[PDB]
């Protein structure tokens, strides 16, 4: 399986990669191991949204995390890779974007 | 059929550019950059809602 | 000015019989105007992103008729999405930029 | 509007605040009047704790997912494939019932709607300058601390908020025999009256 996510920083990738690490001593996964993948975010929208549907659905990831970068507030942080992965209907997890328009 | 529909969405876009013009008398372009633009937010040149 | 979108998944009504004519009528006023049309096929998102990215490349002033014929009802929101940061107006018609 | 309600004397001695999340941080705080209860939320900003908690109830949600009818693989490319996977809807379905126990921030609830429910806040105050914590949210249940609620105004004792004006606006209309409408004097006053046993009239 694969739980690729995108994340802030680098620092959080690592995190992401003990986190599986950790899952991965605790549970198991017969189906490709269990492995991630981490991709930051770029200022350009379109840009964010062709790179996670290129990179994401080309690994056939079963879901996706996405965070707030330290941007202040762009109000188009998760949006991107909602829209992409509501053309289908995998889901995705917020990390902390707090806003009731989602 | 779908014929009337594209009619009719061609005349909304002219007429829709024909008043910009009248209100206006100069239409500018939307083809600055797609991949990896990064110039700016929207300005109110020709914000055609109205 | 003006493009139009089409690709005509069920229906082969397309092509030459709306390439022609269109916003050129008799009306008083009018200005330079074109219709020039493409086709597609069956959505997919960065091939709407790619597509949409070539027609505003090859468009001055123009907007969009873009049309589906897709049940899934994500094009709308895609459209959405690209509208918001290019500034070129979209209507739609039949199929997917149907469900409001 | 916090410049404003400065400005028009609307904070002091009363009028207790209640500010938002996102009214208490970066320059809200230097246009604030002192006593508001700026409510925030305990280790939000965190991700790690976040980090972990998704994790482990994705897995749990994976646990739960392959023993069923039957799964495909998801689309792959996203340019190649128009139609969605089958199994897209079944695997929100297992992962709203999630009452994952293991984790670090606490019993990680979904609601249906699709946010987090059993959220523990923190409330917080302003007393010139600087923020102290007053309570801890578990849950339909606030509790305060035994500090002392410092009001914008310094009054120690719990302002209340009942005054009713006590000047009330009456409305009335022109009838025969119930109220009576007569020019006014030409002075621009009502006098000259008495009644029949012999008494004055009271008149508005």
């Amino acid at each position: 399986v694969n739980i690729g996510a995108v994340l802030s920083t680098r620092k959080h990738e690592q995190m992401f990669r003990e986190a599986v690490n950790q899952a991965n001593k605790r549970h198991a996964s017969w189906k490709i191991q269990l492995n991630a993948t981490s991709v930051t975010h770029k200022p350009n929208a379109i840009q964010m949204a062709l790179s996670v549907c290129e990179d994401l659905i080309s690994s056939q990831v079963y879901a996706i995390l996405v965070s707030h970068p330290p941007t202040p507030n762009d109000h188009f942080t998760p949006t991107p890779v909602s829209y992409t992965a509501g053309f289908y209907r995998i889901p995705v997890l917020g990390l902390t974007t707090r806003m009731s328009i989602y | 059929s779908l014929e009337a529909r594209v009619r009719d969405g061609i005349g909304i876009l002219t007429t829709a550019a024909s008043s910009m013009l009248e209100k206006f008398s100069y239409i500018p372009e939307a083809k600055a950059s797609c991949y990896g633009q990064m110039e700016r937010p929207e300005v109110p040149m020709h914000t055609l809602h109205p | 000015n003006i493009a139009v979108m089409l690709g005509h998944s069920h229906d082969v009504t397309e092509r030459e019989l709306r390439t022609l004519w269109g916003p050129e009528q008799a009306a008083g006023l009018p200005l330079d105007v074109n219709v020039v049309a493409l086709l597609m096929n069956r959505t997919d998102p960065k091939s709407l992103i790619t597509h949409v990215c070539d027609l505003m490349s090859g468009a001055r002033i123009h907007g969009l008729v873009f049309g589906d014929d897709t049940d899934q009802e994500a094009v709308a929101q895609m459209l959405d999405f690209i509208s918001s940061h290019t500034f070129v107006p979209i209507l739609g018609i039949h199929g997917g930029a149907s469900m409001i | 509007v916090y410049r404003a309600a400065a400005m028009l004397n609307m904070t002091g001695s009363g009028y207790v605040w209640l500010v938002g999340e996102r009214e208490i941080s970066g320059n809200a705080l230097r246009y604030a009047p002192d006593g508001i209860l700026g409510l925030q939320l305990i280790n939000g900003k965190n991700e790690s704790a976040h980090i972990s908690d998704a994790v482990g109830v994705v897995a749990q949600a994976v646990h739960e997912l392959l023993e069923k009818e039957n799964i495909t693989d998801p689309p792959r490319g996203c340019v190649g494939n128009t139609n969605i996977w089958k199994t897209g809807p079944l695997f929100k379905r297992v992962l709203m019932s999630s009452k994952y126990a293991d984790g670090v921030t606490g019993r990680v609830e979904f609601n249906e709607d699709g946010d987090r429910k059993f959220a523990n806040y923190s409330i917080m105050n302003l007393q010139r300058r600087k923020l102290v914590q007053v309570g801890i949210y578990n849950g339909t249940h606030v509790i305060p601390n035994d500090r002392k609620i410092i009001w914008p105004g310094g009054e120690t004792e719990k302002p209340r908020g009942y005054q009713m004006s006590t000047r009330l606006k009456i409305v009335t209309i022109h009838q025969e025999p119930f109220v009576y409408v007569k020019p006014t004097l030409s002075d621009g006053t009502c006098k000259e009256e008495f009644t029949v046993n012999g008494d004055p009239v009271k008149k508005v």
